[PDB]
């Protein structure tokens, strides 16, 4: 962005320039999501039918 | 006065020899039928079979 100098003659040699200064938006990597889930070798032998579901 | 001994090796065959074996009685004598693939992952801990009338 640049402003300007309003002068009668326009001369701006006791003056200052806009300067150029640049600017940066960072992203970033967030936490994990994770969903985790164990069961016994038994509870699947006996107790898991339609564990696809 | 021939020494041998370094001419062969000491050999152990590829062989075993029989072991001391229990002989299950039990197990061969009692019904296996009845109960065979009853017990499974839609059926939970345990399952019934019925009483005759």
């Amino acid at each position: 962005q640049f402003s300007s100098l309003r002068t009668p003659t326009g001369d701006i040699s006791g003056q200052n320039k806009n300067n150029l200064i640049s600017g940066k938006a960072t992203g970033r990597v967030g936490n994990y999501i994770t969903v985790a889930v164990e069961y016994q070798q038994l509870e699947e032998a006996i107790k898991l039918n339609q564990l696809e579901e | 006065p021939n020494n041998l001994d370094s001419n062969v090796s000491q050999i152990v065959l590829k062989k075993f020899l029989p072991g001391f074996m229990s002989d299950l009685v039990l197990a061969k004598t009692v019904d296996r039928q009845l109960l065979a693939g009853e017990i499974n992952s839609s059926t939970g801990d345990s399952v019934s079979f019925k009483r005759p009338h």
